[PDB]
DNA sequence: CGATCCTCTCGA
RNA sequence: AGAGG
């Protein structure tokens, strides 16, 4: 139909992406202060519109809970982690004859989830459980 | 009626409300400890699998065997199986389970609490039946199955304390609360702008008065009232998690006695 | 000894900084023209409001484990209200005739500057702070 | 490890009574260090912890979601009104003696992985086992039963303590021995060793 | 693999004693009780009850490490009064403070109804 | 290299180590099974007979226990497996392979082996659990943590060999590095965060607390100290019972800004005869610093007494917090109302600044001084507002963070964090360079395909103006990841590199060593230096010592 | 030849570490294989802490030979070097 | 003035102020020609070489210049007795523990250095961070700086990446 | 829940690692060093389909 | 297994560093640290 | 650039003086330049310094700038070290590199060279030329399994 | 895969409470929230036990074996 | 020539 | 050689 296209590293050379549909497309004439410092639009000559900014990230990337709030390389070891945890990694393991395998007994889906991992399944499919942790410094072990 | 004063605020099948008055800091909270881990119960201990061809595995069942709720009564009619003078286990120390299921529609066969049955003699004891809260009457769902599917198993049950393992609590969460003001300074409260803004009155805040601001603090006072809730798993009645708790504790005391009169 | 010093102070300002328990107080002499005290109070315990006039004192006695008070025949130097034990650490000869003393009470400190400290203090680890009303 | 970058393992295990316990009695599964914290800056961390409390108490979904208008302000409102302070902070008291501690802890859920890699998997020790082949020095493996390894690296320590007989009996009585019959004249290792 | 047994926290090894008492050489009229298979449950309880008694000059309890079920607890007395005796009128007094509150709860969960 | 100047060894350990902090500073924990594994060859003597002949006794699976029975011969008896194991009177001479037990000498490492320090001998501690235990007041020689690291066992099999572990390599004797003349171990973390807490003023203690305390110390000579408060209800100070772990005879001296005897501030330090008069105990003195309680320690009392003190320290710091506990909440990154308004204030100025600084120079109105381009003159000075900005936003935070604030108290008794933390977190995350320059055009005239060409702005060049509690926008994201990504990989080509460097200076330097009149010679005999360090002097006995007469005004030295 | 004069010597009168630890060691290893004992091991059983106790009491007659770079030696028994360390 | 030196005096001074009681109000018993000859003896005492010829005896003087200073500069007639207050008794005390404690901060042969040297230079080198210049606060300070610096000077490279000449 | 994009080889699951390479047919100018007695240099990665 | 499907291999001027045009195509956190950092990339 | 130095009165003052700070080395036709201070001039090139003013010169810029990358990163290390490799590189003649071109090649043992690099190529020209080891290097009795002349074996025990 | 008998941080009898809320939530219509109230999970670590809780059983039983 | 070590499965 | 601490 037209309404949505494929745009290549050099394609993108020669156009002006938003960010966001809304927020990069309004008018002009108070503000939440708890909320992030958003430069204005400024440039008003889009061609595009991003679909939506956390696309930038891949699998690993969109299992972290707000890796926006993450010192960078924090966010590039978790990318890490993640491959190296366990749980049902499909549903068929009972069936298969695998060189080790590794299944959690009671997986949880996390309580603080992306929306990409809806279609990464996850909380079909867990990693890991939603633990009741303390920071404190108890008997120093 | 003499030392420790007991009020009782709430009372319920699984639940009680109470006010532990005039104690030291230490009994109320050894109590606590007592109550969590030494106060012993029925529980599986060992399982015999004949028969599993379910998607789960042999232990991961046993283990949730294990977490079973069953009366514990008449546990102190029971003995440990490390006390019988018997070859491994018997009627005096244990209580043997079975449990056969088999997936008999087409329809997904679910394996509950209730499907387990006492094949040893309880000898008029209060012991070994499955702790059933459930309102339709079937408790814990242990395990499901398909239709070509079958469990076969048997499971002996012996007397223990949580300390072993937490299967055997009569435990569940136990509040524990003393002075609601802080007029003790017994913790330096964080905050931003205030105190008293920021942070939660709890409900128990309703029987203490408040400290009013234009007073020195109290430096020789000392805490004494202490605010709690016992909350029974349901092998054990309510009053009984208490009652045999301020019991192992002052049975355990005792024995430190009777251990200097023997050296 | 016996008491080695007896005067009655008027507090100047009172300062908490940064502390909530502690208190540090600038105190002057009643009697005295030059006497200067600056000295470190647990307000919690005896709280010290400003334009207040106190009775400190520095005794000897009323070297072995503490032994808690017990309602017996325990009869202190104590007939006042805030009671401490301190160590002398140095003495200062502010010029002339003017000695300054210091005192650390386990931290909180104390500076009493004067002239006729002669027979009073040494550099011994005994002191003992007695205010009074 | 939970999902922001940090690594762990266990140090102890504690059973519920030893554990600071709240004043509703719940208990934490996990006891992480504050100083795990300010070096790596992962506030993220704290957030998914906040969020998550939030979540579990309200029976919601917890919209972790990068590039999104969600708030500390906007949880910790929400929070304040389900009894809890808004900062993840709870009253606490020491398990063995009963008293409240002094300070308020961040408590609450957070979600870690169970991670490849068990100590058990890893323990290994060998006093004297199979040798190699060729250079008849300890095998390779853990599986194999074989040698830790005394490298270069190793050998530069011992040379730096001064500990020469150490390091002798380490590279001699430990690993490869040999004694060969050395030729008198030639200086080589050509001499028909007929012993007995 | 390496993990003790979980019953060692309170059934006492092939030859061992619940008490251990040993003079306490730093100071005079003063014991080091050792507890075996025991915790805070009975070290603060005993503790705290010294503590109560005014003839009793010092008492501390020490667990030197979590992994093992010990207790170490240090009492000092005035002049003519055993330490060893110390423990036992403290420790007395707790099981009569306990047979209180256990009659005492009784009377109340009677006269509550549920 | 792999055969000859390093091997894979004999009696020799690997596992998971883990912290201990009821374990001595030389002490090692060693799980049985290890210990099982592991053995010393033991001659018979009359000394040892009656407890070897019961090691023998108890076998190869009961911990003091042993395998082989070495006879005349040096035929093997293998205990697992022996027909007469139950037999065996053991006779002078025979050679018992005992178990691994407590308090024997044992080489403990970490890899990579970069200095002396990262391998020493160990008191062995045999416990439960799979782990090898540590104190934590060892972790910085070895440079290890417990987020998963290994370390190696290796034990001495001579009499001679084990006496070179005790006697050069032991933990109390390698305290005082010679690499730095300054001690490399100290107090760490918990212990470093609640020194400084239990050391405040305003810190309190009762009866109950102070026995435990006291007693938690083993060396402690049983007497109570007499309390620095004696009116209703007798209180001590933290600062006393801590007072407790410091031997007699320690003398310890500091003045740092306000101090000034009356120290107003509590601050710098005065111990005398080892008991503390003023100031917070915090890293500056508890720490591996040049003149802190441990070079004094080590060098006056003894390493063996030294090493005794973190011990001490621990116990009576560990337990106080432990009973006093100690967070890290999101709460302590959360900065004031108005403080936020203040910082936004600031990066408001800062671009409004560089706003100008770029109208000036698309005007060429910019005349760039001597040695450097009109560009990037003008790139130096649109950086260096940004940075600037950073800085005060993150000062402006800093200055508003309470002394209740979780975060700033570690960074106060410098356990962990630092300014920049708080200034990140809280206030502003500020410029991302890659190639120390600002972000790059990657794109044809522009950095994101999200701007237009030719845009020189803060936001357009990598600014995050966002904090890490406040969240990084999707452009800050990318451009902080591109920043992120320059670090990981110059980690990766440091490590590679400072790897190399290490041990090539160890080859060429290896043979170099003082000989019979000090003179610093290699394996040829040819001096290098004709007195060692040009003194003859060992490197650790060494410290900085103000020279008196070099300094100040004539008139000054006269008098 | 080669040697050098007892009473014409400049090293340090004074054992090194590794003087110490070397002699401890082969004291230690004749001890553990059942050679005499030149002192009463009043309480003692360790063959190390029994050297340590012949150092102490100066009863270790060991004579350790100093190298010289040109490939002289200086002989100093145990019995006379200072043990301050 | 602050310079790494054997032997902490500030600390022996504050030992024997304290072992000896040392009180401010009394007057020492201590002879000019004590203090003066006392720390003149002391030095000659503070031996690192022993050899009876004039090379070993002139490198020996050379050895312990630096440290003498100290000596001389803390152990001055003035200071013994206006700042310290030192008794003979307490004095004679001093300069035993100054020898011992001098004859004790010397090294002892068979000390492997160069080992010792290289990981001392290895380590440190091994935990530097950011290859971007550090001295480099302006662009006109942006000179070789952390391991490629390291790296250069090491391999002694003819090739040098910022040669720059600091002229006065 | 399987994805595919995988192929099983004697049993085993292999996946094909996207190799990454400098495109072809295009046109690209470097700058010559210092040492270098050519200043600038216009090359093209030339192939066919 | 999704994440080890999506990786891409760049073999043997300055590639490694996270460019400019990696943005919605590569992405910027998954990446191997060390040996190969930067080279083992995902999409 | 600020300037510690006595003022009048004897006490030490900061008086900030001007410097010159280049890109490039000439030294040798820098230094006969007139109104500067030759006794002074600086170069970070240790080499130049060597070629100009001599070994010993060269020494004490090595270190200078061996120091320099060691202090930039706010480290301490203790003189003697950096000292021992400064002396080590000088106490051929010239400046000898750390490299299998600097050290690896002077005239010590066989054994002890082919520890490092060239491994083969080293136990090849010692073919060529009838090499001997005195065997009094750290590597050659680690090589030989023999207690090395090192702190413990750096003397001998009589009776 | 099958819901926990008691809750992993305090031990409330878990295993029973799974049907009534997955019919709470159906036939009742109800939001997990108030379901978890109606249940008695009052304490979070016991709601995350149930809320959390991804039962895996459904789809291993699919598989004919 | 290009840090150390550690586990490891797999052709040929 | 590759996969990963
Ligand atoms: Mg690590
Ligand atoms: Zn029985
Ligand atoms: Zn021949
Ligand atoms: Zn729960």
């Amino acid at each position: 139909e037209g309404l949505v296209e494929y745009i290549d590293a050099e394609e993108e050379e020669s156009i002006l992406i938003a960010m966001q549909p809304e927020d990069l497309e309004p008018a002009e004439a108070d503000v939440d202060p708890a909320k992030r410092i958003r430069v204005s639009h400024h440039a008003t000559t889009f061609t595009h519109c991003e679909i939506h900014p956390s696309m930038i990230l891949g699998v690993a990337a969109s299992i972290i809970p707000f890796p926006d709030h993450n010192q960078s390389p924090r966010n590039t070891y978790q990318s890490a982690m993640g491959k190296q945890a366990m749980g049902v990694f499909l549903t068929n393991y009972n069936v298969r004859m695998d060189t080790m395998a590794n299944i959690l007994y009671y997986p949880q889906k996390p309580l603080g989830t992306t929306r990409a991992m809806e279609y990464l399944k996850f909380r079909e499919l867990p990693a890991g459980q939603n633990a009741i942790v303390a920071i404190a410094c108890y008997s120093g072990y | 009626e003499e030392g420790p004063q007991v009020k009782i605020r709430e009372a319920s099948k699984d639940n009680v409300d109470f006010i532990l008055s005039n104690v030291d800091l230490a009994m109320a909270n050894s109590l606590r400890r007592v109550m969590i881990a030494e106060i012993p119960t029925l529980a599986i201990d060992s399982v015999e699998v004949e028969t599993n061809t379910t998607v789960l595995a042999d232990e991961f069942i046993a283990h949730r065997l294990g977490l079973i709720p069953l009366q514990s009564m008449d546990i102190e009619q029971l003995e440990y199986s490390r006390d019988c003078f018997c070859e491994d286990h018997c009627d005096k120390c244990s209580v043997v389970l079975t449990l056969q299921a088999f997936g008999e529609s087409e329809s997904t066969t679910n394996v509950y609490s209730k499907d387990l049955v006492i094949v040893s003699n309880l000898m008029g004891r209060n012991i070994g039946h499955p702790i059933i809260q459930d309102k339709e009457g079937n408790g814990v769902l242990i395990c499901k199955l398909r239709k070509g599917q079958e469990l076969k198993l048997t499971c002996v049950a012996k007397k223990g304390i949580a300390k072993e393992h937490a299967k055997w609590g009569p435990a569940a969460a136990i509040e524990f609360e003393y002075d609601p003001w802080n007029k003790l300074k017994h913790t330096d409260y964080w905050y931003e702008q205030d105190s008293a803004k920021e942070w939660p009155q709890s409900k128990n805040c309703e029987y203490e008065d408040p400290p009013n601001e234009g007073d020195p603090f109290d430096y020789k006072a000392q805490a004494d009232t202490f605010y709690m809730n016992v909350e029974s798993v349901g092998s054990i009645p309510v009053d009984q998690v208490v009652v045999r708790g301020i019991d192992t504790l002052q049975k355990k005391v005792a024995s430190i006695l009777l251990a200097l009169t023997q050296m | 000894s016996n008491t080695l010093f007896d005067d009655i102070f008027q507090v100047s300002e009172v300062d908490p900084g940064r502390y909530n328990k502690v208190c540090r107080i600038e105190a002057a002499s009643t009697t005295q023209d030059q006497c200067k005290l600056t000295l470190d109070i647990n307000v919690e315990l005896f709280p010290v409001a400003a334009q207040d006039s106190l009775t400190v004192t520095i005794a000897s006695s009323l070297t072995r484990s503490w032994r808690p008070p017990q309602a017996g025949d325990r009869s202190l130097a104590d007939d006042y209200d805030y009671v401490m034990y301190g160590t002398a650490y140095k003495f200062e000869e502010v010029s002339k005739d003017l000695i300054a003393v210091y005192y650390s009470f386990g931290g909180l400190l104390m500076r009493l500057e004067g002239n006729y400290r002669n027979l009073n203090n040494l550099k011994q680890e005994n002191a003992y702070l007695l205010i009074r009303r | 490890a939970s999902r922001h970058g940090q690594k762990g393992t266990i140090g102890i295990t504690y059973r519920r009574e030893d554990m600071p316990f709240t004043a509703e009695g719940i208990v934490p599964d996990l006891i992480i260090n504050p100083h795990a914290i300010p070096s790596r800056m992962t506030v993220a961390h704290l957030i998914e912890c906040l969020l998550s409390k939030v979540a579990a108490l309200s029976g919601n979904e917890g919209d972790a979601s990068p590039f999104t208008d969600i708030t500390v302000e906007g949880i910790s409102k929400l929070l304040r009104e389900h009894g809890y302070q808004s900062r993840g902070f709870e009253v606490m008291y020491n398990g063995h003696t009963g008293k409240k501690l002094m300070a308020q802890i961040f408590f609450g859920p957070t979600y870690y992985q169970r991670l490849r890699h068990m100590v058990d998997d890893k323990i290994h020790a060998r006093a004297r086992g199979p040798m190699q082949v060729l250079t008849r020095q300890p095998v390779e493996g853990r599986s194999r039963d074989g040698g830790l390894r005394f490298g270069e690296m190793e050998r530069d320590c011992m040379i730096a303590h001064g500990a020469a007989s150490f390091l002798k009996e380490r590279l001699m009585e430990a690993s490869d021995a040999f004694r060969v019959h050395i030729c008198g004249i030639c200086g080589l290792m050509t001499v028909i060793a007929k012993l007995n | 693999m390496n993990a003790p047994d979980r019953f060692e926290l309170f059934l006492l090894g092939e030859g061992e004693s619940k008490l251990k008492i040993d003079p306490d050489t730093k100071a005079p009229n003063a014991v080091v009780i050792t507890f075996e298979k025991e915790d805070h449950t009975l070290g603060n309880l005993i503790r705290a009850e010294l503590l109560n008694d005014r003839k009793v000059l010092f008492a501390a309890y020490k667990v030197e490490h979590p992994f093992f079920a010990r207790f170490k607890l240090r009492i000092q007395t005035t002049e003519g009064y055993d330490p060893k005796d110390a423990l036992k009128n403290a420790c007395n007094s707790i099981i009569n403070k306990l047979g209180a509150l256990k009659t005492n709860f009784e009377t109340e969960w009677n006269l509550q109804t549920l | 290299r792999g055969n000859l100047m390093g091997k894979r060894v004999d009696f020799s350990a690997r596992t998971v180590i883990s912290g201990d902090p009821n374990l001595e500073l030389d002490q090692v924990g060693v799980p049985k099974s290890i210990a099982k594994t592991l053995t010393y060859p033991e001659v018979v003597t009359p000394y040892n007979i009656d407890r070897l002949t019961q090691l023998v006794r108890n076998g190869p699976n009961e911990h003091p226990g042993a395998k082989y029975v070495i006879r005349d011969s040096g035929d093997r008896i293998d205990l697992r497996y022996s027909k007469r194991a139950g037999d065996i009177q053991l006779q002078y001479g025979w050679k018992v392979e005992r178990h691994i037990m407590d308090n024997d000498p044992v080489l403990f490492n970490r890899q990579p082996s970069l200095h002396k320090m990262s391998m020493m001998a160990h008191r062995v501690k045999v416990i439960p659990y799979s782990t090898f235990r540590l104190n934590l007041s060892v972790t910085s020689p070895y440079n290890a943590d417990f987020d998963g690291d290994e370390m190696n066992l290796h034990v001495p099999q001579s009499e001679e060999t084990r006496a070179e572990l005790s006697q050069l390599c032991a933990v109390p004797l390698q305290i005082v590095s010679p690499q730095s003349n300054k001690p490399c171990m100290g107090i760490v973390q918990d212990t470093l965060c609640g020194i400084r807490k239990l050391t405040l003023r305003d810190t309190f203690i009762e009866l109950d607390q102070v026995l435990n305390m006291l007693y938690w110390v083993p060396d402690w000579d049983g007497v109570i100290p007499t309390p620095a408060i004696i009116k209703p209800k007798p209180l001590w100070s933290g600062k006393q019972i801590l007072s407790v772990a410091i031997p007699n005879g320690i003398h310890l001296q500091r003045f740092d800004e306000g101090t000034t005897l009356l120290s107003p501030k509590d601050n710098g330090m005065l111990i005398i005869d080892g008991q503390i008069i003023f100031g917070v105990v915090e890293k500056k003195t508890v720490g591996s610093s040049n003149g802190g309680l441990i070079h004094v320690v080590t060098r006056e009392k003894g390493p063996q007494v030294c090493a005794k003190l973190f011990g001490n320290i621990q116990k009576v710091v560990n337990f106080w917090l432990l009973h006093n506990g100690f967070s890290t909440g999101i709460g302590d990154t959360i900065a004031d109302g108005p403080t936020m308004r203040e910082i936004t204030e600031t990066i408001a100025e800062a671009k409004k600044k560089v706003l100008d600084v770029t109208k000036e120079a698309q005007a060429n109105l910019l005349t760039a001084k001597h040695g450097m381009t009109l560009r990037e003159s003008f790139e130096d000075n649109v950086v260096r507002f940004l940075n600037e900005a950073r800085d005060k936003a993150g000062r402006l935070a800093e200055v508003n963070l309470k002394d209740l604030n979780n975060v700033k108290q570690m960074v106060m008794a410098g356990s962990k964090g630092s300014f920049i933390n708080i200034a990140q977190m809280s206030a502003c995350v500020g410029q991302q360079s890659v190639e120390g320059k600002r972000i790059a055009f990657g794109f044809v005239d522009r950095t994101l395909p999200h701007f237009s060409k030719d845009d020189y702005s803060p936001e357009s060049k990598g600014f995050v103006e966002n904090s890490y509690l406040r969240g990084l926008t999707p452009q800050e994201f990318f451009f902080h990841a591109m920043g992120g990504r320059e670090g990981l990989i110059d980690t990766a080509v440091k490590t590679a590199e400072t790897g190399y460097i290490q041990r090539r200076l160890v080859k060429a330097l290896e043979d170099i060593m003082v000989h019979y009149d000090n003179t610093t010679r290699n394996s040829l005999g040819n001096v290098i230096q004709f007195i060692y360090g040009e003194d003859g002097m060992d490197a650790a006995h060494i410290e900085k010592q103000s020279l008196d007469t070099i300094g100040g005004s004539d008139a000054a030295f006269e008098k | 030849e080669k040697a050098i004069p007892k009473d014409q010597r400049a090293t340090t009168p004074y054992m090194t570490k590794y003087e110490r630890a070397r002699i401890l060691g082969t004291r230690a290893l004749q001890i553990s294989m059942n050679a005499p004992v030149f002192v009463d091991l009043e309480g003692e059983t360790d063959p190390l802490r029994i050297a340590m106790k012949e150092l102490a009491e100066k009863k270790i007659p060991l004579v350790i030979r100093r190298y010289l770079p040109d490939g002289s030696f200086e002989d100093w028994s145990v019995e006379e070097l200072i043990v301050d360390l | 003035a602050n310079w790494p030196l054997p032997v902490n005096i500030r600390r022996i001074i504050q030992n024997a102020q304290q072992t000896f009681h040392i009180d401010h109000t009394k007057p020492s018993d201590l002879t000019i020609k004590d203090i003066v000859l006392g720390v003149k003896d002391l030095q000659e005492n503070l031996l690192v070489l022993r050899g009876k010829n004039e090379i070993i005896q002139n490198a020996q003087r050379d050895a312990v210049t630096l440290f003498c200073c100290l000596l001389r500069s803390r152990l001055a007639t003035r200071r013994v007795l206006q700042e310290y207050r030192l008794t003979k008794q307490a004095f004679d005390w001093v300069l035993s523990n100054i020898e011992a404690q001098f004859l004790r901060s010397v090294v002892h042969p068979g000390e492997m250095v160069g080992v010792l040297a290289a990981q001392s230079i290895g380590e440190p080198a091994t935990q530097m961070t950011l290859n971007t210049f550090h001295f480099a606060g302006v662009a006109s300070k942006k000179v070789t700086s952390g391991v490629p610096r390291l790296k250069e000077i090491l391999n002694v490279a003819k090739n040098m990446k910022t040669p720059s000449l600091t002229v006065y | 829940f399987d994805m595919g994009g995988y192929f099983i080889i004697n049993g085993s699951e292999k996946v094909l690692i996207a190799q990454e390479r400098s495109a072809g047919n295009i046109v690209q100018v470097f700058k010559k060093a210092a040492p270098s007695p050519i200043s600038h240099v216009a090359e093209i990665r030339s192939a066919l389909e | 297994t999704l994440s080890h499907l999506r990786r891409t291999n760049t073999p043997i001027a300055k590639p490694r560093q996270l460019h400019n045009t990696h943005w919605g195509l590569v992405c910027p956190a998954e990446t191997p640290e060390g040996q190969a950092c930067g080279l083992v990339k995902n999409l | 650039y600020d300037r510690k130095v006595p003022s009048p009165t004897g006490e030490y003052v900061k008086e900030p003086e001007w410097v010159l700070e280049t890109d490039g080395v000439n030294l040798s036709e820098v230094m006969t330049v007139p109104g500067i201070d030759p006794t002074r001039i600086y170069t970070n090139s240790f080499i130049d310094i060597m070629e100009v003013l001599g070994i010993e010169a060269g020494r004490a810029a090595l270190y200078k700038e061996v120091y320099n990358v060691i202090a930039s990163d706010g480290s301490y290390v203790n003189y003697r070290h950096m000292a021992l490799l400064v002396d080590v590189m000088t106490t051929q003649g010239g400046l000898t590199s750390v490299t299998r071109h600097g050290f690896n090649r002077s005239n010590t043992g066989a054994l002890m060279r082919c520890s490092f690099e060239e491994t083969v190529e080293i136990l090849f020209e010692a073919g060529a030329s009838a090499e001997l080891d005195d065997c009094r290097g750290v590597s050659e009795n680690v090589i030989l399994g023999q207690m090395a002349p090192i702190g413990t074996g750096a003397f001998d025990v009589m009776i | 895969m099958i819901v926990p008998v008691r809750c992993f941080s305090c031990g409330k009898v878990v295993g029973d409470k799974w049907e009534s809320y997955l019919n709470l939530l159906q036939e009742d219509e109800l939001d997990e929230g108030t379901a978890l109230s109606r249940l008695g999970l009052k304490r979070y670590c016991c709601r995350r036990m149930i809320l959390t809780h991804v039962d895996l059983i459904e789809k291993f039983l699919r598989y004919n074996p």
